[PDB]
RNA sequence: AGGACCGAACCGACUAAUGUUGAAAAAUUAGCGGAUGACUUGUGGCUGGGGGUGAAAGGCCAAUCAAACCGGGAGAUAGCU
RNA sequence: GCUCGCCGGAAGACCAAGGGUUCCUGUCCAACGUUAAUCGGGGCAGGGUGAGUCGACCCCUAAGGCGAGGCCGAAAGGCGUAGUCGAUGGGAAACAGGUUAAUAUUCCUGUACUUGGUGUUACUGCGAAGGGGGGACGGAGAAGGCUAUGUUGGCCGGGCGACGGUUGUCCCGGUUUAAGCGUGUAGGCUGGUUUUCCAGGCAAAUCCGGAAAAUCAAGGCUGAGGCGUGAUGACGAGGCACUACGGUGCUGAAGCAACAAAUGCCCUGCUUCCAGGAAAAGCCUCUAAGCAUCAGGUAACAUCAAAUCGUACCCCAAACCGACACAGGUGGUCAGGUAGAGAAUACCAAGGCGCUUGAGAGAACUCGGGUGAAGGAACUAGGCAAAAUGGUGCCGUAACUUCGGGAGAAGGCACGCUGAUAUGUAGGUGAGGUCCCUCGCGGAUGGAGCUGAAAUCAGUCGAAGAUACCAGCUGGCUGCAACUGUUUAUUAAAAACACAGCACUGUGCAAACACGAAAGUGGACGUAUACGGUGUGACGCCUGCCCGGUGCCGGAAGGUUAAUU
């Protein structure tokens, strides 16, 4: 549920939360978790790479299975988690057989329902199939780009593809981001819409809590001197040039796919 | 086991104070100056058979060379192994 | 007010030690122009 | 509950006087701001000079910064004093 | 030596870091010490640091470093796998008392504990580089149970007062005791046990995970404190006796209770929240290959071992960082009394100090303060500075508002002491005694004793009762920026930066993008509800017209056009 918080003082007046009571309150399954330490956006050269990028919680990794491919055993939803690592909810299921795991939690999926993955899975939210097993229209998440490699598209929070149409060896995907996209049809995708949609709908409300996130701020470039960013300089604000990134390519409509290999997967460009 | 010939030369001298005569007297315990590289254990064999007396325990520690001027130029006189060796009460050294 | 040097033996034998020194082509530099000056101490060490 | 309130420690540095061959190459005294947080602090680690790092002042990078320091090219060149 | 003053959440005490003999004793006073110096952190000499249990080393890992092969790179080298290092984190065990001029959880006395080796006896499936468990973790908040500790009484020893009074409802002091071992309490967590079965835990498993029946209802785990023992001991106010008057010797009474009480402990708990909270070993358990009446395991018993290095001293400072015996800087631990909300503040305790030139004088002027007739901002760029306000309870409080605020708005009244209500109340605590008992550190009951606000009524002193220290000035109009934050270390703290929010734009994952001749790495163990870049800057109402110029995006007929031929 989306709450918004009362203005008792001014860096609580805006914030909206997402509130779901079906998380499990406790800590998360041990044997599933890993450390994962922070980098601050710098690489093993020990340079910033990706600005912005520092502080914030701690954070256990939870390993979540993407691949899918313990076939023909049922396994039922334990309880839905709060994942750190993600948008979207994680599950935690288990087979019949004693192994437990955790998937991407999908819209519906509530504690008791039963999953499954292999080819004669049912048509059901959260079981997974080839894509060649799916019917044409369905709506799916999680989906492998390469088979056996383990899903990579919509995973966030919310998000789904819709297969569209099927043609011999591959399926046409359209995208979260409009674009229409080929897949062999051997890949796996897990039927229904990725969970907690209403996540978009949060309003962080304040500056601390893109920090708690381990966002650091943006300075803009024209806030800066010449020799900083192109955009800097002037005696007030003055501008004068065409957008730029700090390293001078234009910022504001410029295209910078460049990918030949993979453009002939690409039926049509979100646009 | 050590060997006698180590043994003979693990023990430097007696050390001579108002700290080690009390010690002798009070607690049965003889002060001696030893190599530096010195164990307990070679200390308590050195002892038992130099002396021939019998050694309850050793306590040992190192004492840090003083800094001295001869002179205008500075020198250092060198580190050295104290032993508190505590005899068995009626052995009489 | 808080000075620039803040002594550590260890930041001070890691960052300029004679082992520190001996790990890379130019440490090892450091020390031959230090020997063939003939400086009586090579090293923090 | 809270980048909530008053207020010590702790972190700062708005005003004034003093000091300016100082007690101090940036402080003292009286007041002043924050004080559960985008807080503060110990230890250790990583980023290196057209390079770093910067909630951006060309700020900071060992009392040095519109290009550190040390050594070298080196007795640069100096229609100037 | 007596007195005086100063600090006392420190200016006391103990450390880490850093320093390195500055420590203690004797001796010296040239130089050093902002003066003299008989003194010193100064000179010279001698002494002084004692560990199975404290720490390091050591076992284990974090960030990160190095890195056999490897991948990459004109060379130098870069990255990185197996590994191997790396604490600021995890991992066995000792306490009280006594003692030196100078060390002490290290020496001595008393009383303990840990790990491992060897052997002796008994019983016995042991075995890892593998599996599982455990170690193992956040913020905030709340309350109960405690202890440290304090106060008072009792007890014991001493006192009878330099000046009115002081044989008491009087004065002073003491009233301390550990780890360990035993016990298992307030509290916290969890249903047990058995049988059968199984696509999981790289193989196996009696372990973990899963499934299904049978059966019973109390089993297990964890746990402060208390109590017992440790202790017929130790310590002990003082008394007595010596002194080489520095200090020793000798001997030693009481050694209880009640109440108050932590920020410490139960508590790595409980409740709650979102931002969702290390690792690895030790440890427990499972088996594999293997060994198979052997080794090995398990317990008791005995015996041996536990090395090595640190240990002095300073440590908010005259010993460290600041050229100085420098108003500076420097992390952790301890936390007494009266008043107080308090670690504020005032005065004190323990303890520590008076800051290494003094002596006079009592001009101008400067510095730091006190008071001021009448006036009261006339000062001045500007109320700069100063003066003022200042506590608790209660009454009361406007525009405007995003309904939270504004607000401590504003403004006002009470406040000491004594007596009574009540020889001390409401409340808190809770003994003896009685009652019951699935039997204890137990309930039910009872209120002895202890502690104890707040109020009312009456009285009473002063000019003044929040009496000191301490401790908001308030209100009205308006620019800017929503707000808390951030910044020019050292002349700028702001209207600048950031910010949540908004928009445009790129990006389909070997993502865009960034660092990198490269390998790779970050982005991200993320995947378009995501990530980068750019501008704008909460929120409210909104965001008009122009695509000619420059850019970007799309087009692709025609013109022009490179190497090449
Ligand atoms: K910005
Ligand atoms: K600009
Ligand atoms: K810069
Ligand atoms: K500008
Ligand atoms: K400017
Ligand atoms: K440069
Ligand atoms: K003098
Ligand atoms: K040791
Ligand atoms: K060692
Ligand atoms: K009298
Ligand atoms: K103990
Ligand atoms: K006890
Ligand atoms: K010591
Ligand atoms: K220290
Ligand atoms: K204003
Ligand atoms: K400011
Ligand atoms: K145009
Ligand atoms: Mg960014
Ligand atoms: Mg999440
Ligand atoms: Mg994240
Ligand atoms: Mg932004
Ligand atoms: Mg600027
Ligand atoms: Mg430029
Ligand atoms: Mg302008
Ligand atoms: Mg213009
Ligand atoms: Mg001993
Ligand atoms: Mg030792
Ligand atoms: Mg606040
Ligand atoms: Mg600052
Ligand atoms: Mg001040
Ligand atoms: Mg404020
Ligand atoms: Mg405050
Ligand atoms: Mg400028
Ligand atoms: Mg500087
Ligand atoms: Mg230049
Ligand atoms: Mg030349
Ligand atoms: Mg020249
Ligand atoms: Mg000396
Ligand atoms: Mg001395
Ligand atoms: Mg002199
Ligand atoms: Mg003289
Ligand atoms: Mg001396
Ligand atoms: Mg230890
Ligand atoms: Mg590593
Ligand atoms: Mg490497
Ligand atoms: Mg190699
Ligand atoms: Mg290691
Ligand atoms: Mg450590
Ligand atoms: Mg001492
Ligand atoms: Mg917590
Ligand atoms: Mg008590
Ligand atoms: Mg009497
Ligand atoms: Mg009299
Ligand atoms: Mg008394
Ligand atoms: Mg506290
Ligand atoms: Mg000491
Ligand atoms: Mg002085
Ligand atoms: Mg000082
Ligand atoms: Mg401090
Ligand atoms: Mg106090
Ligand atoms: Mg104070
Ligand atoms: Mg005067
Ligand atoms: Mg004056
Ligand atoms: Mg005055
Ligand atoms: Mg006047
Ligand atoms: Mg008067
Ligand atoms: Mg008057
Ligand atoms: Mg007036
Ligand atoms: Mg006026
Ligand atoms: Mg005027
Ligand atoms: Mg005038
Ligand atoms: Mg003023
Ligand atoms: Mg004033
Ligand atoms: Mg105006
Ligand atoms: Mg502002
Ligand atoms: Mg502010
Ligand atoms: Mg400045
Ligand atoms: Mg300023
Ligand atoms: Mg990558
Ligand atoms: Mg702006």
């Amino acid at each position: 549920a989306v709450v918004k918080c009362k203005p008792t003082s001014p860096g609580r007046r805006h914030v909206v939360k997402v509130v779901n009571p079906e998380l499990h309150k406790g800590k998360p399954f041990a044997p599933l978790l890993e450390k994962n330490s922070k980098s601050g956006g710098r690489n093993n050269n020990g340079r910033i790479t990706t600005r912005h990028i520092g502080g914030g919680h701690k954070q256990a990794y939870r390993i979540v299975d993407f691949k899918r491919n313990k076939d023909g055993i049922p396994a039922v939803v334990e309880r839905l988690e709060y994942d750190p690592n993600r948008s979207a909810n994680i599950a935690l299921v288990l087979y019949k057989d004693g192994e437990r795991r955790y998937i991407l939690a999908p819209k519906g999926l509530k504690a008791g329902d039963q999953i499954q993955s292999g080819v004669d899975a049912a048509i059901k939210p959260g079981n997974t199939l080839p894509m060649r097993n799916i019917p044409v229209g369905s709506t799916v998440h999680n989906v492998e780009m390469k088979p056996g490699k383990g899903g990579q598209l919509a995973r966030s929070a919310g998000t789904y593809v819709q297969i569209v149409a099927r043609d011999g060896a591959y399926v046409t995907l359209r995208l979260r981001s409009g674009e229409m996209r080929k897949v062999e049809a051997d890949c796996r995708a897990t039927l229904g819409e990725v969970g907690n949609a209403e996540h978009m709908l949060r309003v962080l409300g304040k500056a601390g809590a893109a920090r708690w996130r381990g966002v650091r701020p943006t300075v803009r470039g024209t806030a800066m001197n010449p020799v900083d960013h192109p955009h800097g300089g002037g005696e007030g604000r003055n501008f004068g040039k065409h957008p730029v990134t700090p390293w001078g390519v234009q910022t504001k409509g410029k295209k910078t796919r460049s990918n030949k290999r993979t453009d002939k997967f690409i039926v049509r460009r979100r646009s | 086991m050590i060997r006698e010939e180590r043994l003979l030369k693990v023990l430097r001298a007696p050390h001579v104070s108002e700290k080690a005569s009390t010690a002798m007297e009070k607690s049965n315990t003889i002060v001696l100056k030893v190599a530096k590289d010195a164990t307990k254990a070679e200390i308590k064999a050195a002892v038992q058979k130099l002396f021939e007396v019998e050694v309850e325990v050793v306590n040992t520690l190192v004492v840090k060379g003083k800094v001295k001027r001869h002179g205008q130029r500075i020198g250092r006189r060198s580190d050295w192994k104290k032993a508190y060796v505590t005899l068995k009460e009626g052995q009489n050294l | 007010m808080k000075r620039t040097f803040q002594p550590s033996v260890l930041k001070r034998n890691r960052s300029h030690g004679f082992r520190a020194r001996m790990a890379t082509k130019n440490g090892r530099q450091v020390l031959a122009r230090r020997r063939a000056k003939g400086r009586a101490r090579l090293t923090v060490s």
